[PDB]
């Protein structure tokens, strides 16, 4: 991409916490319901627009299961920031957070790190916000988030943008709506376009 | 060791300053998944119907809340048909060459509103936009 400003962002946390789902939610808008464990690492770009210009996160979506991969200490090299995801429904994933922090910072001294307690949409948190003290140290930050309900879902990125850019008033701004190219469809197969549009109209919308 | 210049503010240019609003309302947008044969969510946020003041072309534009990325961007065509979903008077489906991802991609899209009044207003304005595109 053309934005001159980019960051390497590694995303870590126990398997099943919703890391890949979160990245995807930012990526397409979709909410993947299913659980498919990330194999090792998936690298996905996320561009945001701001009052100071476009910025891009190169997100390294690492798998949290221990078992998939090899050199994750190697994935972490030259990373300029990170998110640690845990699941507020599952305390083990929060208790393991300290190893994620240790493991990241010994490969990268000064990186701004966010802790995210995903899945706050779920009715009974076993790990409340007020039990979150990990951020205490400077260059740390916590947010309750939910990839299901979008709750605080822009915030980890806003905060990191603010940190890495050096502007505490930095704001995400509207993505410019470029003119959509003067290229329409082919009506010869417009005969075909209807039934799949029916398949659509024959399919109830979830909820 | 090199340090770096706090880049300059650029003026926020939305791309809509050459257009006029026909319609503005929050809504939920869905995209039909061809492979799985299921609806997939595309975004929630403000839908707009816009007419260019010079070309007179009218398009549909939609922005996702919080991140403010575009999740729908395509010219409205007279050939388009707004077709409610099931028995729902809160939602409609249509075909479109969408440019949200900055690429002209065919999609079947569903849009759902909070009140049936908002949906009726969306239909009404949509069809009204095509009323000048015949
Ligand atoms: N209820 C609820 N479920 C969620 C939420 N976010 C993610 N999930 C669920 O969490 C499960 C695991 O998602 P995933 O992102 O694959 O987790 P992961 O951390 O990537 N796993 P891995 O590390 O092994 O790749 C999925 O079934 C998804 O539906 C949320 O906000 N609410
Ligand atoms: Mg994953």
């Amino acid at each position: 991409g053309e934005p001159q400003v980019q960051f390497k962002l590694v995303l870590v946390g126990d398997g099943g916490t919703g890391k890949t789902t979160f990245v995807k939610r930012h990526l397409t808008g979709e909410f993947e319901k299913k659980a498919v464990a990330t194999l090792g690492v998936e690298v996905h770009p996320l561009v945001f627009h701001t009052n100071r210009g476009p910025i891009k996160f190169n997100v390294w979506d690492t798998a949290g299961q221990e078992k998939f991969g090899g050199l994750r200490d190697g994935y972490y090299i030259q990373a300029q920031c990170a998110i640690i995801m845990f699941d507020v429904t599952s305390r083990v994933t929060y208790k393991n957070v300290p190893n994620w922090h240790r493991d990241l910072v010994r490969v990268c001294e000064n990186i701004p790190i966010v802790l995210c307690g995903n899945k706050v949409d779920i009715k009974d948190r076993k790990v409340k916000a007020k039990s979150i003290v990990f951020h205490r140290k400077k260059n740390l930050q916590y947010y309750d988030i939910s990839a299901k309900s979008n709750y605080n879902f822009e915030k980890p990125f806003l905060w990191l943008a603010r940190k890495l850019i050096g502007d505490p008033n930095l704001e995400f701004v509207a993505m410019p709506a470029l003119a959509p190219p003067e290229v329409v469809m082919d009506p010869a197969l417009a005969a075909q376009y209807e039934h799949d549009l029916e398949v659509a109209q024959t399919t109830a919308l979830p909820d | 060791e090199p340090v770096v210049p706090l880049p300059d503010k650029i003026e926020v240019k939305t791309g809509e300053e050459d257009e006029e609003e026909f319609f503005c309302n929050r809504a939920k947008l869905f995209r039909f998944d061809v492979e799985s044969k299921e609806w997939k969510e595309r975004g929630i946020g403000n839908v707009k119907i816009l007419r260019h003041k010079t070309s007179g072309k009218i398009r549909l534009l939609m922005r996702r809340e919080q991140v403010l990325k575009i999740c729908a961007n395509h010219y409205i065509s007279p050939d388009m048909k707004l077709t409610p979903n099931a028995g729902s008077d809160r939602s409609f489906v249509w075909h479109a060459l969408d440019y949200a991802d900055e690429l002209p991609k065919p999609e079947q899209l569903a849009i759902r509103f909070k009140t049936p009044e908002e949906a009726a207003l969306f239909k009404c304005k949509f069809e009204e936009a095509q009323s000048i595109l015949k």
